[PDB]
């Protein structure tokens, strides 16, 4: 996205 | 025409005298056990921390040691292209969030915390109910380059920075009598965001 991300990617912090 | 280049005093003595080791500068380093878990500190370098490409999240890692007194300098290194939407360098108390959901300037957002927006060049402290200072000052016709310093005045209550050699005035004042950590605020995929400290002054 934007900011060089993407939703492929585990969030470890938000879970 | 010549830019101004003066520092005060304290800053002067300081930088005249030579750079922290390499010990102490891993003593005052990115503290691993006190981080987003988006966010790793690189293996073959305890100075530079890297962030998984997490969507719609903000995330911070703070400096090992809490600051309570004396004058202290760190330079920051995070590459321009690597700053995103919202990138704010600052410091905090222990109790600053280190992450949130979306994307924002997340260190400066509360009474917890600090921060200078590299992108908006705006200063940020309990965000939620105050609003940015611009910073530095505009007077003429800036962007903040890779790198730059940090002063950390605990004697007298204050933050600043140092761009270019340029000492851009007092950014914050009010921080005596805390323990302020170094910390960052970060949302771009990757990026790499290196932290060395120059040295403390007792005086």
């Amino acid at each position: 996205d934007i900011n060089n991300n993407n939703n492929i990617v585990e969030d470890v912090e938000r879970k | 025409l010549q830019a101004d280049f003066v520092k005060p005093a304290r800053i002067d003595i300081l930088l005249d005298m030579p750079p922290a080791s390499r010990d102490l500068q891993l003593k005052h380093s990115w503290n691993s056990e006190d981080r987003s878990l988006n966010i790793f500190v690189k293996e073959d370098d305890k100075l530079t921390f890297h962030r998984h490409p997490v969507a719609q999240s903000t995330d911070c890692i703070r400096g090992k040691v809490g600051l309570t007194k004396g004058l202290h300098i760190w330079e920051i290194y995070w590459p321009t292209r690597q700053r995103g939407t919202h990138a704010v360098v600052g410091v905090c108390t222990a109790d600053a969030p280190l992450h949130s959901v979306g994307y924002q300037s997340l260190v400066g957002s509360t009474e917890q915390s600090w921060g200078w927006d590299l992108g908006r060049n705006k200063l940020y402290h309990d965000s939620k109910n105050c609003a940015g200072v611009t910073y530095p000052a505009i007077l003429k016709n800036f962007l903040v380059p890779d790198k730059f310093l940090v002063a950390l005045d605990m004697d007298e209550g204050t933050l600043s920075f140092i761009v270019d050699q340029q000492y851009l005035g007092i950014a914050f004042r009010g921080l005596r009598g805390k323990k302020l950590y170094p910390i960052v605020s970060a949302v771009w995929g990757h990026c790499e965001i290196t932290m060395r400290y120059i040295g403390g002054l007792v005086d």
